[PDB]
């Protein structure tokens, strides 16, 4: 953070910037976790407090629903689980708090443990995240007033609470600046608040990329970046068109973003792109299988949390045949169920089905996604392991060393996951 | 929801 610093970025409020060149792959900053959640379907296979994969580890003995690497991590871990330890034991099967919640409630405690400054927060602190406090509606407010409810349902005989409307803000302050760690194969793992990470402002043509080692987020560049330049990381799934990226970026962040992409509309037109048909839809008529299509997505997204997993495939197939009749397979929305279709696949453990789709979705994701992308990366190493394990080792190993390639950029050359992969070949 | 590469 010696060549970078914080600055007023016009039309974004504050950014980051270069204050000395970077190359690809080189590593502009590590920043450690200030708070820091294990996702609850990840428990018994990670350490809540190191994010360690591993197997063997030691339970909890009061709740036995927390697991560590050994007892230092459990007594390092133990001032953020004693918020949990006793209501999951006591609430039983009753303890739903969402994830937003519970890493609320870690910031609360470690505000009260460490008050001032943290190796976390050398340029952006907890209390000057944004919040958007003006712009939200009564929905948003409504959604933040059930997790502060949740917050004191669930941990009032553990933590210190402000009043309602500091909690307003914090709540607003997570979702504005929090991020999702995902694993290699960007797998859902937990949420964090990175400060410093959180100073970075978005673009759909980033020119660094985060990655995480543990709890220890780090950034890399991914574009060649000169001094006085501004940092930009991407807070979306880049696979989708303008219009889609920029209804979650207003949704969820309260603004338009105007970077190249957005501006050309470049990708749009193989994005969503439409069969060469004698008879081919109109306007209007693309106009509504769009319509159908993000309709679907987020059904499908709701879906996932109850529907069984023959169920799920039907859908996926439902759409896609429905959609295949103007939409080419290279389009995102076909994509998109594509993907689906291929996890679908992983829990029934249908490992042909699963590698079918995955056959698919390759190349097309190389077209959509920019360089370096772990989008692209962990597609390949989905295709890898699953030719890996139904003994192709040729097309396994090559499809493993196109993970690596971008792994390396991306985690930097001795990530403990690219050595894990190398194993593997 | 929060910043992520994917989520779909
Ligand atoms: N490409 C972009 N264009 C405009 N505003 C952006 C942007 N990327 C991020 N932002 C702003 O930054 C917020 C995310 S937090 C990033 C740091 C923020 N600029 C700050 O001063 O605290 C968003 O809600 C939005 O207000
Ligand atoms: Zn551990
Ligand atoms: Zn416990
Ligand atoms: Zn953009």
């Amino acid at each position: 953070l010696g060549g970078l610093e914080r600055f007023c970025s016009p039309g974004k409020g504050r950014g980051l910037r270069a204050l000395q060149p970077f190359q690809v792959g080189d590593l502009l900053f590590s920043c450690p976790a200030y708070a820091y959640v294990l996702t609850v379907n990840e428990r018994g296979n990670h350490c809540e407090y190191c994010f360690t994969r591993k197997e063997g580890l030691s339970k909890c003995g009061r709740c036995k629903q927390a697991f560590y690497c050994n007892v230092e991590c459990q007594k390092e871990d133990w001032p953020m689980h004693k918020l949990e330890c006793s209501p999951m034991v006591v609430f039983g099967e009753n303890w739903n708090p969402s994830e937003t919640v519970r890493l609320t409630a870690r910031i609360l405690a470690k505000q009260k443990i460490h008050p001032e400054r943290t190796p976390s927060e050398k340029l952006l602190a907890v209390k000057e995240f944004e919040s958007h406090l003006d712009k939200l509606d009564n929905e948003k407010k409504d959604l933040i007033q059930s997790d502060i409810a949740a917050l004191h349902h669930f941990y009032s005989k553990h933590l210190g609470f402000p009043d309602n409307d500091s909690l307003v803000v914090l709540f607003a302050q997570v979702n504005c600046n929090g991020f999702t760690i995902e694993d290699e194969e960007l797998s859902h793992l937990g949420s964090a608040i990175f400060p410093d990470v959180a100073l970075m402002n978005h673009s759909c043509c980033p020119n660094v990329i985060v990655t995480y080692k543990g709890t220890l987020a780090e950034v890399r560049a991914v574009q060649e970046i000169k001094p006085g330049e501004e940092v930009f990381t991407s807070y979306i799934d880049l696979l989708y068109p303008t219009e889609d990226r920029n209804d979650r970026l207003r949704d969820s962040y309260f603004f338009t973003c105007e970077c190249q992409e957005c501006t050309t509309k470049d990708k749009d037109k193989a994005k969503v792109e439409i069969r060469k048909l004698s008879d081919p839809p109109k306007a209007e008529a693309i106009r509504d299988m769009v319509r159908y299509a993000r309709n679907v997505i987020e059904e499908f997204r709701r879906a996932k949390h109850y529907k069984s997993p023959s169920e799920l495939l039907e859908i996926c197939e439902l759409s896609q045949e429905k959609m295949s009749s103007v939409f080419e397979d290279s389009n995102v929305y076909m994509l998109h169920m594509m993907y689906q279709a291929m996890g679908v696949c992983l829990y029934m453990q249908d490992w042909e089905g699963a590698l079918q789709y995955g056959q698919k979705i390759i190349k097309p994701y190389s077209k959509h996604y920019p360089l370096y992308s772990l989008n692209v990366a962990s597609m390949w190493l989905k295709l890898g392991r699953l030719y890996m394990g139904l003994e192709h080792k040729a097309a396994g190993e090559k499809a493993l060393k196109k993970a690596i390639a971008i792994m390396e950029v991306a985690h930097g050359k001795d990530h403990p996951y690219i050595s894990e992969i190398k194993q593997e070949i | 929801h929060l910043k992520s590469k994917k989520g779909q």
